[PDB]
């Protein structure tokens, strides 16, 4: 396996961060969706 | 198969995004929502065109969190006609509007009698002007807010829903459930809290919700996870005792995303339910949970593409559909532009194009003929058959 | 003393949470116009308040009517709350009617500039529909004291410490009257906060200052002081400890956004210098009921 | 000039609801001056809320004003255009309006234009105006010729068929009255088959309506036949599907009781009683739980007992352990009234122990609802057999974390005191009230201090002097000056009471030594508490003690106990 998803654990927590400063601050829908995204530590 | 007809354009950059279209339940008027507050109104001509347009929120700035909630309309829905004048139900993020559109009543009346401005005495001020305002006649359709519901969604609203029987209607917001009286704004019943008593183990998000149509008593509340749970108030008060929950290999990480129902329809009849996660529009029997009777798939290409659409912020997007007034047959929107028709007769379903890039998010279907509305972003778009 | 009773009767109007005309308030605010408040022993500390004024009314329910009881706020009036006005206006009134009873110390969220780009002055709008008001409102704020020295045992104030301000004989040559920008020790000592780290730190806010233990040590023991009170931010269970036994944090807004289930508190002060945290809970108002699990008489 | 405010009301355009309400309300001159010729009325046609409500408030009482008997068909056309707005509020007064006027049209105007105008309302496809004629009905035909009687039946009927369901939900609401005046067999005949229809409408809103009209219904036709006639309807009713109906059957049972007679109740009302206590819905169980009381002192004498412990009281055990707090809040607030039916043996057997159990919720609203209603059981067996079970649950309460639960508790110690009597509670509650008076929270002092005072008035003088008073004086000597202070409010309180010889003898020369305290306000705190007892104070103390004390006062360094001191003497007229 090559990398194609640690993208996605960093991404997780970089749109759940990138959410506070817009309009309406967090969405709790898209918010929850983002953080259950994730990735498994070791294998 | 239907034959639609393309659509002419009447209504048309980030203030004007019609964020809901709805048809009244006899659908001679069509309001759309909106996320600048302009529930822009348009009516059937007797046998489409701008009725009326108000501005149903501003941007109420929430000073307890400093949270500048905007004036987003996330759903517009039509009143029985109670007289004369319609009524429009608005809701923004926070707060609902109850609205009444009546025409000019007194437009004959206000020619009929008027006198001096110190009514017919001498040494009037404006001595012309009463001569010439005297003739006030007109025709214009004039907006009015009736009733203002209090602030009690404390999360974004998602669905707001007219009841069947004309007293109350739902309102959902993605945490919670309350019922609404119409006339009565200043409580409301929280019928469903699925709340988590700490935010950590946030699992499940209240993404849709509606009333049974002919049944006063019933109504469905999706879920981020899929299971459209469909409650009944004859069971208890509080509806956490849901009466049936609806639930369907691929296992990848973003199955907990697209597993999330984006919208929740019953059919006319009230006989089927149709609801649309991220790839494909269910339709359940109200009687068979454990699977739909049909599944339909509405783009096949996007299924691999989940970490590009991530990356992206398409794959969050809230998508929905529409019946037939005779439930013959559904639709829903796509990508591109593009929304599809799934045909439960003869299983064909026909894609159709408005005129990724641009999201068909809310369309609506009218009640009594094969007449669909599209709420496209910038554009509003009425296919006739 | 006519105009006194008028005011008497003004306490009975603004407690029905009714804002005083511009008249009414001009003719008191010019009527109102140190850091070294020597308050004396038996007194009632406050923290912020935010404009939660059916909170306020509460909290004289608990701590108690005045002239009767005394009261010295460390401030938060305004921003928070949706009577705002109606509470700035109870506070002004009690200090002008009982001029050594009450006092009221500047706060962090007391501004022009800040607050017109802030909503207030829209609130002001919606209140009453003039610039007018406001500005009668903020006028008041450059003569009102910046710190609560009650007295060579306990120091209280809305802040915390500052870099450039160590000895209590600091506090005196700090001046009362400044409305410049947000640099400089006028918003390190309001805006103030403690930590258990041990040394200087900034925040996402405004200019503020932080502190930790060695700085309250330094603070304390070449002052002779026995505590240094604050009510800058958010604390849950009403007051915050600092330091062991050296900051602590009041908070008098009970469930402070209606959001948070956080409690608050005031402490009182006996004779015997003694800090006595008062816990209460948020008023009984139900206002618009969205929770109650009564069915609503409609549907019923 | 003052007269032409009658046509102001459109000469102003573009106007304030103020102006237009204001010019609108002012009826008296206007309908005889310009209204009798005039109008002939389009100006009392304004669409808004509080002016279509001040119309119909108004137009009303034209018909005393214009010469009605004659005219007064002409009201029907503004009173039309008031019925059919969507407002609520506005349709129940326009209908009143038409109501009211009702009772003066004379029966050539109420056949020519009123029978038609309710026809022509009917015949208004707008639902608004459908459901403004289902309660007009009810008036018109008791005066109207036989044919009439007949055809508006017919009318009547489509409208409980109408299948727009707010028309069902109005004319179900209204059908209870309007079957008070049909005639007896057309109410059999006419009626009962629409009221079948309606009590089993697809919209629980409508079914949920239809026992009111039950209860009227019931009211008017022989008892002997209900059980045909209406109760097949009834019992499909009590154990519908919906909890809301099952509700209503609840709530509405003392009337439906009262309806039916007691024979039918016991046949077929208290079965449903108990389907309805065991309902799986918390507000099935509070409503049913509420009228316990009320349907248990409707039954009949003979069967009430025997029926309570048979078929209510069995089940009022599993109600008092309810998972609810509503349902026991509820059922908490009557069960001691059934104690006049079960006072003698039955209460020690059932109730006693369902109020011990109550007494231990962890909820207070369950205590403080039982010891809100002893009297019911209090007056059968006594407080003795209660006492000892009482002073844990009022201790509990009374030292609650949420002050406001010590608050709700103090407010009932005067019925409390009266109840439990003189020795109870100056043994076992006296202590508890000084505890209230030295607590924390001033709310909890203030309240205490204020509710002290209702106990003196209970008690009278001597009592509070030989126990009461000594003890509250003491509070002068606390270091905290909020205490001394609740010493001066209850000082205040109790000079009222007490009298002048006890407050200027033995306990007035407690006010003077802290009128010297260190704290200022303490000291004006003592100049109020003169000014407020000073009238009650003898001339000859007031001028040897309060005069010269209040003067020293009055040159303090304190500007307040100076100001304050000044407008004792001034009140007390001494200086
Ligand atoms: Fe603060
Ligand atoms: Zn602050």
């Amino acid at each position: 396996f090559k990398l194609e998803a640690h993208r996605i654990v960093s991404i997780s927590l970089g749109k759940i961060y990138n959410s506070r400063v817009q309009r309406g601050g967090i969405k709790l829908h898209k918010n929850l969706l983002v953080s259950l995204v994730l990735r498994s530590a070791r294998q | 198969d239907i034959q639609w007809c393309f659509s002419q354009v009447k209504g048309a950059a980030e203030a004007d995004i019609i964020s809901t279209v709805e048809f009244n339940h006899s659908g001679e008027l069509l309001a759309t929502g909106d996320k600048g507050g302009r529930v822009v109104i348009f009516q059937q001509e007797q046998e489409y065109n701008v009725y009326s347009t108000f501005q149903s929120h501003e941007p109420e700035f929430d000073y307890l969190k400093s949270l500048e909630i905007e004036e987003k309309i996330n759903k517009i829905r039509w009143l029985p006609q109670k007289n004369a004048a319609q009524f429009l139900l608005s809701t923004n993020d926070k707060t609902i509007k109850l609205w009444k559109i009546s025409e000019r009543d007194k437009r004959p009346e206000g020619y009929n009698l008027k006198e001096e401005d110190g009514r017919y005495r001498d040494p009037t001020t404006v001595t012309t002007l009463r001569v010439p305002v005297f003739r006030p006649m007109d025709l214009m359709v004039e907006a009015s807010p009736r009733r203002i519901f209090a602030n009690a969604h404390t999360y974004h609203i998602n669905s707001i829903s007219i009841n069947s029987d004309y007293e109350t209607y739902l309102s959902a917001d993605d945490l919670r459930i309350n019922l609404w009286h119409l006339e009565i704004t200043d409580r409301s019943f929280n019928i469903v809290d699925i709340k988590p008593a700490n935010m950590e183990e946030l699992t499940e998000v209240i993404t849709a919700a509606e009333f049974h149509p002919n049944s006063c008593n019933t109504f469905v509340y999706s879920s981020s996870k899929g299971t459209i749970r469909l409650c009944d108030m004859r069971a208890s008060a509080l509806c956490d005792r849901h009466s049936k929950l609806f639930e369907e290999s691929n296992r990848s990480f973003f199955s907990e995303i697209i597993s999330s129902i984006s919208d929740v329809k019953f059919s006319h009849s009230g006989r089927y339910m149709m609801t649309r996660d991220y790839l494909s529009v269910k339709i359940w029997d109200l009687n068979m949970e454990n699977r739909p009777v049909e599944t339909y798939q509405v783009h096949e290409y996007l299924r691999s593409k989940l970490c590009s659409l991530y990356e992206n912020d398409c794959i969050f997007d809230k998508f929905e559909c529409c019946w037939n007034g005779s439930d013959s047959v559904v639709m829903t929107g796509s990508y591109n532009n593009f929304f599809r028709m799934f045909d439960r007769n003869t299983k064909r379903d026909i894609t159709l194009e408005a005129s990724f890039n641009k999201k068909i998010l809310h369309t609506a279907w009218h009640p009594k003929e094969n007449i669909i509305a599209v709420a496209t972003t910038n554009n509003l778009y009425i296919f006739q058959d | 003393k006519v105009f006194t009773k008028e005011l008497d009767q003004w306490i009975e109007q603004l407690n029905e949470c009714k804002q005083l005309s511009e008249s009414q308030v001009k003719s008191l605010c010019e009527k109102a116009k140190s850091n070294v408040q020597e308050v004396r022993c038996p007194v009632t500390v406050c923290g912020d308040v935010h404009g939660q004024f059916h909170d306020l009314m509460e909290l004289f329910r608990i701590g108690g009517k005045s002239p009767d009881t005394n009261y010295l706020f460390m401030g938060d009036y305004v921003d928070r709350g949706y009577y705002s006005v109606e509470t700035v206006t109870l506070l002004v009134a009690l200090k002008v009617r009982y001029r050594e009873r009450i006092t009221i110390l500047r706060g962090n969220h007391e501004s022009r500039q800040i607050t017109q780009v802030y909503g207030f002055y829209d609130e002001c709008l919606r209140k009453y529909g003039n610039a007018n008001v406001w500005k009668y409102f903020t006028d008041l704020f450059d003569y009102l004291p910046l710190t609560a020295l009650v007295d060579g045992q306990i120091f209280c104030l809305h802040g915390g410490l500052s870099p450039s301000i160590d000895t209590l004989d600091h506090i005196r040559a700090l001046d009362r009257l400044q409305e410049v920008p947000h640099e400089g020790p006028m918003c390190d000592l309001l805006w103030s906060d403690p930590d258990d780290r041990g040394g200087w730190g900034i925040s996402p806010r405004g200019a503020g200052y932080t502190f930790g233990q060695d700085i309250s040590e330094t603070f304390n023991h070449a002052n002779g002081l026995t505590l240094v009170s604050r009510a800058h931010q958010l604390v849950m269970e009403g007051y915050n400890w600092c330091h062991d036994r050296n900051v602590v944090t009041i908070f008098s807004a009970p469930n402070y956004c209606y959001r948070c289930g956080n409690q608050a508190a005031i402490m009182e002060l006996d004779d015997t210098l003694k800090y006595s945290f008062l816990q209460f809970d948020p008023a009984p108002r139900r206002g618009e009921p969205h929770v109650t699990r009564r069915t609503p008489d409609y549907f019923l | 000039s003052l007269y032409p405010i009658a046509v102001l009301i459109d000469e102003l355009r573009n106007e304030d609801v103020q102006l237009r309400l204001n010019s609108i309300k002012k009826l008296s001159t206007i309908a005889l001056a310009l209204g009798v010729e005039r109008t002939r009325l389009t100006d009392t046609i304004y669409d808004e809320d509080e002016v279509l409500l001040a119309l119909a408030e108004q137009l009303g009482t034209f018909t005393t004003l214009v010469g009605g008997p004659e005219y007064v068909h002409c009201l029907l056309p503004p009173l039309e255009s008031l019925a059919t707005v969507e407002e609520t509020v506005v349709r129940d007064k326009a209908v009143e309006s038409l109501r009211a006027i009702s009772h003066e049209h004379s029966p050539s105007d109420l056949e020519a234009h009123f029978v038609p105008l309710v026809k022509r309302l009917a015949g208004g496809d707008w639902f608004t105006s459908r459901t403004s004629a289902c309660g007009l009905f009810s008036v018109c035909y008791p005066r109207v010729s036989s044919a009439v009687k007949a055809e508006l039946r017919q009318y009547f009927r489509n409208l409980c068929s109408d299948d727009t369901p707010m028309v069902r939900r109005a004319a179900a609401s209204k059908l209870g009255e309007f079957a008070k005046v049909l005639e007896l067999d057309n109410v059999k005949s006419e009626i009962i088959p629409m009221f079948s229809n309606l009590a089993s409408d697809e919209q629980d809103s409508v079914r949920l309506l239809a026992v009111e009209a039950c209860v009227n219904i019931a009211q008017l036709l022989p008892q002997e036949d209900l059980e045909a006639l209406v109760m097949p309807t009834l019992r499909q009713a009590a154990e519908d599907k919906s909890w809301r109906v099952r509700y209503m059957v609840a709530d509405k049972f003392t009337e439906l009781q009262k309806a039916v007679g007691p024979e039918i109740t016991k046949t077929d009302l208290v079965p449903a009683f108990q389907n309805l206590m065991k309902d799986c819905e918390a507000e099935v169980r509070a409503a049913a739980s509420h009228k316990v009381k009320e349907f248990c002192e409707n039954l009949s004498a003979d069967c009430r007992e025997n029926v309570i412990m048979s078929q209510i009281l069995p089940c009022i055990k599993e109600l008092v352990s309810d998972a609810n707090q509503h349902v026991k809040s509820a059922l908490a607030s009557v069960i001691m009234g059934l104690s006049p039916i079960l006072g003698k043996d039955n209460t020690i057997e059932h109730l006693l122990p369902l109020f011990l159990a109550q007494l231990k919720d962890e909820c207070p609203e369950v205590r403080l609802n039982i010891i809100s209603n002893l009297d019911c059981v209090n007056e059968v067996i006594g407080i003795r057999q209660l006492s000892q079970s009482l002073l844990p649950a009022i201790v509990e309460l009374a030292e609650d974390a949420k002050w406001r639960v010590r608050l709700a508790i103090i407010e009932y110690m005067p019925l409390l005191a009266g109840q439990l009597g003189v020795e109870f509670f100056d043994e076992k509650l006296n202590s508890l009230c000084m505890a209230w008076l030295v607590d924390h929270v001033y709310a909890i002092r203030e309240a205490a201090t204020s509710n002290l005072k209702k106990l003196v008035e209970k008690f009278g003088k001597e009592w509070a002097h030989a126990t009461i008073i000594p003890k509250v004086l003491a509070m002068s000597g606390d270091p905290n000056y909020l205490h001394r202070m609740t010493t001066l409010f209850c000082i205040n309180v109790l000079s009222e009471v007490c009298g002048q010889d006890i407050t200027t003898k033995h306990m007035l020369p407690t006010v003077l030594r802290m009128a010297g305290d260190p704290v200022a306000n303490v000291r004006f705190n003592v100049a109020k508490s003169l000014q407020k007892i000073g009238p009650i104070l003898d001339n000859s103390t007031l001028q040897s003690e309060v005069k010269p004390i209040l003067e020293k006062l009055t040159q303090d360094q304190d500007v307040d106990v100076k100001y304050f001191a000044q407008e004792a003497l001034t009140v007390l007229s001494l200086a």
